[PDB]
């Protein structure tokens, strides 16, 4: 999954 | 400011631009971004809380989840 760092 | 709610002011909790339960910015390596509404969210401020990052492709947020 995305994360925010991503 | 990128965020007209908080001013992008580090100090201040922001539940638009961080995450949307706590409002904190801390570990954005474990805030995990709703596929459908695109808001942040601690795994461990979800309910239940999770201890990792889920490896599913897509994952949808408490208030976007088709239960
Ligand atoms: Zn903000
Ligand atoms: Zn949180
Ligand atoms: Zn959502
Ligand atoms: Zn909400």
């Amino acid at each position: 999954a995305r994360t925010k760092q991503t | 400011p990128s965020c007209k709610h908080c001013k992008d002011d580090v100090n201040r909790l922001c539940r638009v631009c961080a995450c949307h339960l706590c409002g904190g910015r801390q570990d954005p390596d474990k805030q995990l971004m709703c596929d459908e509404c695109d808001m942040a969210f601690h795994i461990y401020c979800l309910d239940p809380p999770l201890s990792s990052v889920p490896s599913e492709d897509e994952w949808y947020c408490p208030e976007c989840r088709n239960d």
